[PDB]
């Protein structure tokens, strides 16, 4: 896994009008993800409020984790019912959907705001969970 | 194999984690770790019906408050909770989580639940209550309650003994399945 030409990658395919309001304030925007660190990439569904589920790829950095829409050959910062896309990890909390052995929650606790994130397998599921963990504690 | 949605609400350690615990896992949970966020799940078969319910656990400190709110949508239950042994508790009931529920949930069945049922009874409290001129809440006082903030139904349980629990869960199924 070579994680700065991933990340090259990531960066090169964004959209460079595409941004995303995080909870904070602060606008986070292509430019943004220039001198970042990739930790992990991989495909994911988010939970809409209706119950749906969309395809994003999760980019967690080492700092915040994103999530990107492919459209028409480039990356987006993904959509969902006005929730913050881009996350900071700090006061961020995980835990597993109990019912639902694919599905973890994203607590960002600023108004706080959950996300509800589907992997394709519970194998796929507890992996995110433990890198998301062990990239908010630092180790 | 039908899904349902239970949120508990109530004050700090009015008993609401132990009485998820115990009924989903039959254990009771020994160490005390007050609740940020939490969720489980368990199945049950009430009335010929078969349900899988999730249980949303929710903070009861008030430095909380912000958080709370994130667990409600989507709600087809709402156990509220107070401590038998503490009167203060079901006075929080319409002053505070009656109108918290009434203004996110406002159209959610609603099982008042007494918990802690173990205790009414046991001498330690009820000298420990007296010392403060306080007397365990009674089960009148509890179904007053129910009647006032116009819950579905009134429970007593104690998660320690497990009295109580499995029809606690029966009720908020029943009330999860109506509508
Ligand atoms: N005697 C007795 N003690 C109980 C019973 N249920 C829970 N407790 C005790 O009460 C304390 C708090 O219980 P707990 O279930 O964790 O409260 P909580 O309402 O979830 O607390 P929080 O997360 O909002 S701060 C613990 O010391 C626990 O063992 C019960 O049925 N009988
Ligand atoms: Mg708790």
């Amino acid at each position: 896994y070579e994680k700065k030409v991933r990340l090259n990658e990531i960066y090169t395919k964004t959209d460079s009008k595409s941004i995303m309001r995080m909870k904070s304030g602060q606008m986070f925007a292509k430019e943004d993800l220039k001198r970042k660190k990739l930790v992990r990439d991989g495909s994911v569904f988010l939970k809409n409020a209706a119950g749906r589920l969309k395809e994003v790829q999760a980019v967690l950095l080492t700092d915040i984790l994103v999530f990107l829409q492919e459209k028409d050959q480039k990356y987006i910062f993904a959509s969902l019912d006005q929730k913050s896309t881009v996350i900071s990890l700090k006061k961020l909390i995980v835990r597993e959907v109990a019912h639902e052995e694919k599905g973890l929650f994203l607590i960002s606790m600023g108004d706080p705001e959950m996300v509800e994130v589907h992997a394709s397998s519970k194998e796929e599921r507890n992996s995110w969970i433990q890198i998301i963990q062990d990239t908010i504690n630092h180790h | 194999a039908i899904r349902k949605k239970l949120v508990i609400v109530g004050d700090g350690a009015c008993g609401k984690t132990c009485l998820l615990i115990v009924f989903s896992k039959d254990q009771f949970p020994e160490v005390y770790v007050p609740t940020v966020f939490e969720n489980y799940v368990a199945d049950i078969e009430v009335d010929g019906k078969q349900v899988e319910l999730a249980l949303w656990d929710t903070a009861g400190q008030e430095d909380y408050d912000r958080l709370r709110p994130l667990s409600y949508p989507d709600t087809d239950v709402i156990l509220m909770c107070f401590s038998i042994d503490s009167p203060d508790s079901l006075e929080n009931i319409p002053e505070k989580w009656t109108p918290e529920v009434k203004h996110f949930c406002p159209n959610v069945p609603i099982i008042l639940v007494g918990n802690k049922k173990d205790l009414r009874n046991d001498e330690h409290t009820r000298r420990e209550l007296a010392k403060m001129k306080q007397e365990p809440v009674k089960p009148e006082e509890g179904r007053d309650m129910a009647n006032r903030i116009g819950a579905f139904g009134y429970m007593e349980c104690s998660a320690k003994t497990k009295d109580g629990v499995r029809e606690v869960f029966e009720m908020a199924t029943r009330a999860a399945l109506q509508a």
